[PDB]
């Protein structure tokens, strides 16, 4: 299955996940610190690694 | 953004 670009953890549907619009890695929302609500106010998401 | 929501 898909693995979190941050912690290497497995996708499970009891967790919120978000994808980077630049590098297209998938992440735990918890690892990159984005809640579902926060993500709603975000158009193009840039993951922490991509902000560097 | 692209997301996977909680079931
Ligand atoms: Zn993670
Ligand atoms: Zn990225």
């Amino acid at each position: 299955d898909t693995l979190c670009g941050s912690c290497g953890g497995n996708y499970t549907n009891d967790e919120f996940w978000i994808c980077c619009d630049v590098c297209e890695r998938w992440y735990h929302g918890k690892c990159v610190k984005i809640t579902p609500a926060k993500a709603e106010s975000i158009k193009q998401y840039k993951c922490p690694s991509c902000c560097t | 953004a692209r997301t996977k929501q909680t079931a």
